[PDB]
């Protein structure tokens, strides 16, 4: 037939009680507006557009939501900026200062004993 | 240091996590002491009220067998879950040894930059490592030689780049820009230069030629 | 997997007496979800290495060494070098479901790219900061100081290095 | 690997392959990762006092 899990897309119900809905693996035309037909299923209640942000709501095969532009949507997630080294056969390029930085690491060591 | 403290103040969710996992773990092994499991009730008090004895053994029994398998999962979860600690506090305990009581030069192991030193903190159930690094800022560019070529020989340095202005020659460290004259005594002299392959002409200074004389 | 449907499975009569065990089937889904989180876990923490997408300058000539075959086939959909290509060429249900993994691979062979690119071009320096562009000769002459070989041995002998490095 | 054999060079023996790591590239495979190292080996030796 074409059976499938069902996912509800929210921003938090402390900023909207809006909402958008996955049918997984589903084809888009046999559901039962916003359809969208997704490599992870059929979309609903979600605009596609065409500009890419960093990921927020992960929906699956490069695709997440977000509540921006109001409602979600959807879009394909960024790998990351875009840095050009300007590398020439005599360029060298050196550092005149520094920082300090100092950052957290934070690790489980032991759980609760329990009999 | 001070902004760890607003960070904080105002992303412990490793350790809420093993600790939510336990919790949920513990409630759905209390959650199944009312369920059948095909029988008449959940308690035994209710099968040896309305039942003879020889009928309410096949009744306990079927009882006896979902608490048993429920009781197994609760401890084969604990055992893969545990597992799993294990590994996380060996961890720690190698970064202990080689961030605390050392400095590593393992890339990306304590910090990201160079390392320089880490400070412990303990935690509910885990530990915090606050890692201190040096991160190079404010780059410039300059044009550079592979080496020197001399009263026809070829110069290298001895620590540093050999890197130019525009119109002068000098040597840094490579980390951080601090030019010097090119003398004897920050570089080393191997063969001739025509087979080193990007070699500039620059003078190379002795200090023992002028002051003597 | 469905637990409600492998067991019973469209059947009536099997999942009323099914609901008689508990929170069987939850557990289960709990534990196959945490599995499938786990994965994207994964490949996010070995791949997604790098702060920006770095890329190779057109002239592409690194002072000889020739890094053609590990570098991005620019005639191709999925950008893949051509050993990556070699290696991608050689590897419904009961309520039975795979779900596609958040990166493609067409991201995946830009990530590793761009690891590529950042360590012809600048040597070990974007991985601990921002990148600084060193030429290629120089940058193995660090390297060769750093095994303890005095680095006029590479100067000397850069194309023989060079060659040797191609036929490997 | 991936940090301490492509963003560095290693000191560590055997951790980047067989000889004194130079340097090493990664290659994305299915489900995988393929590292290319590269290293030096010392060659034709001779005997001294
Ligand atoms: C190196 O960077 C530091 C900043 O980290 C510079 O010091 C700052 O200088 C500005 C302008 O003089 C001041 O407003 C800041 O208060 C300074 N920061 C600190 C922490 O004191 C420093 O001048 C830079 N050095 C060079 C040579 O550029
Ligand atoms: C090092 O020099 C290069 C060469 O000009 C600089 O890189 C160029 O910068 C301009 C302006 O930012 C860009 O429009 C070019 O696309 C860059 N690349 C080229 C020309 O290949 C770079 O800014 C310099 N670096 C520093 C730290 O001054
Ligand atoms: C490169 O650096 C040198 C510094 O040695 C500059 O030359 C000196 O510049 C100062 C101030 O302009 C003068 O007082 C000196 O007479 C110059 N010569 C020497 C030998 O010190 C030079 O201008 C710099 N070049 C560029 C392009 O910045
Ligand atoms: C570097 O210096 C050497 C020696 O001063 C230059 O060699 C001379 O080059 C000229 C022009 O090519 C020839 O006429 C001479 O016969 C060369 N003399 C020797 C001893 O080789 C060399 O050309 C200089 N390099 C550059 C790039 O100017
Ligand atoms: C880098 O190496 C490749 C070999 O893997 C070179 O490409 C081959 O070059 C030979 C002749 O040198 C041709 O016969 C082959 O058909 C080439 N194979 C191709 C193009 O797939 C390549 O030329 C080298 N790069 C440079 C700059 O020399
Ligand atoms: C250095 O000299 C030693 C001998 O002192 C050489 O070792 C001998 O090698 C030959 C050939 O393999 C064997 O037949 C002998 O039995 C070895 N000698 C002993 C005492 O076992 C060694 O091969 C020489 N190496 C070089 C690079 O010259
Ligand atoms: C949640 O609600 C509180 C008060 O209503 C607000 O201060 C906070 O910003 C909200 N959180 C988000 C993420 O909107
Ligand atoms: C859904 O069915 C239609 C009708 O056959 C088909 O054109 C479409 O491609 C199907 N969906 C997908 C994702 O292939
Ligand atoms: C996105 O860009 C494509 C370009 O091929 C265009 O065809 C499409 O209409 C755009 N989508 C929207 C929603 O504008
Ligand atoms: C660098 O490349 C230039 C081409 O712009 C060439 O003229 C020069 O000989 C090259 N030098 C080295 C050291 O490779």
């Amino acid at each position: 037939c074409s059976f499938g899990g069902v996912s509800v897309i929210t921003p938090g119900t402390n900023t909207s009680n809006q909402v958008a809905v996955l049918y997984q693996g589903v084809n888009c035309t046999e559901v039962p507006s916003n359809v969208f037909q997704t490599r992870a299923g059929c979309l609903i209640g979600a605009e596609y557009v065409n500009n890419s942000y960093e990921c927020d709501i992960p929906i699956g095969a490069g695709i997440c939501a977000s509540y921006q532009t109001q409602s979600i949507i959807a879009y394909t997630m960024s790998l990351g900026a875009e840095n050009s080294v300007a590398y020439s056969n005599n360029s060298i390029a050196i550092p005149t200062n520094f920082t300090i930085s100092v950052t957290t690491e934070i690790l489980p060591v032991s759980m609760t004993k329990t009999s | 240091i001070g902004k760890i403290q607003d960070s904080l103040s105002s992303a412990l969710g490793k350790l809420q996590d093993v600790v939510n996992h336990n919790a949920q773990a513990l409630n759905t092994l209390v959650k199944q002491l009312s369920s059948k499991f095909g029988a008449i009730s959940s308690v035994l008090n209710d099968i040896l009220s309305r039942l003879d004895p020889p009928e309410a053994e096949v009744q306990i029994d079927r009882l006896i067998t979902g608490r048993l398998q429920s009781l197994q999962t609760y401890v084969t979860q604990q055992l893969i879950r545990a597992a799993e600690i294990r590994a996380s506090a060996n961890l720690a305990a190698t970064k202990m040894s080689e961030c605390v009581l050392g400095q590593s030069k393992r890339v990306d192991f304590c910090g990201k930059g160079y390392h320089l030193m880490s400070f412990p903190q303990s935690a509910p159930h885990g530990v915090v490592f606050l890692h201190v690094t040096y991160v190079p800022a404010q780059e410039k560019n300059f044009t550079t030689a592979p080496a020197i070529c001399h009263d026809g020989k070829a110069h290298f340095p001895r620590e540093g780049v050999f890197v130019s202005n525009g119109t002068h020659w000098f040597v840094t460290q490579r980390n951080f820009y601090e030019p010097q004259i090119i003398t004897t005594d920050n570089t080393f002299v191997s063969g001739n230069c025509d087979v080193v392959i990007g070699i500039v002409n620059n003078t190379v200074y002795d200090p023992l030629q002028p002051e003597l004389d | 997997v469905d637990c409600t449907m492998y067991i019973c499975g469209d059947s009536t009569e099997c999942s009323n007496l099914l609901l008689q065990y508990g929170s069987f089937c939850t557990q289960l889904k709990r534990a196959l979800t945490g599995i499938a989180v786990e994965q994207d876990k994964n490949t996010q923490e070995v791949f997604a290495q790098v702060k920006q997408i770095y890329k190779t300058p057109p002239i592409k000539y690194f002072g000889g060494f020739n890094f053609s075959q590990i570098l991005p086939d620019p005639s191709k959909p999925s950008k893949r070098s051509p050993i990556e290509d070699l290696l991608f060429n050689k590897v419904k249900f009961n309520g039975l479901t795979v779900l596609p993994p958040l990166l493609t691979d067409e991201m995946i062979a830009q990530y590793t790219s761009a690891l590529l690119a950042g360590t012809i071009t600048s040597g070990w320096t974007f991985g601990a900061g921002p990148a600084l562009q060193i030429p290629f000769p120089m940058q193995m002459a660090y390297r060769f100081n750093g095994i303890g070989v005095t680095q006029n041995v590479l100067y000397e002998n850069q194309k023989l290095i060079a060659n040797q490095f191609n036929s490997a």
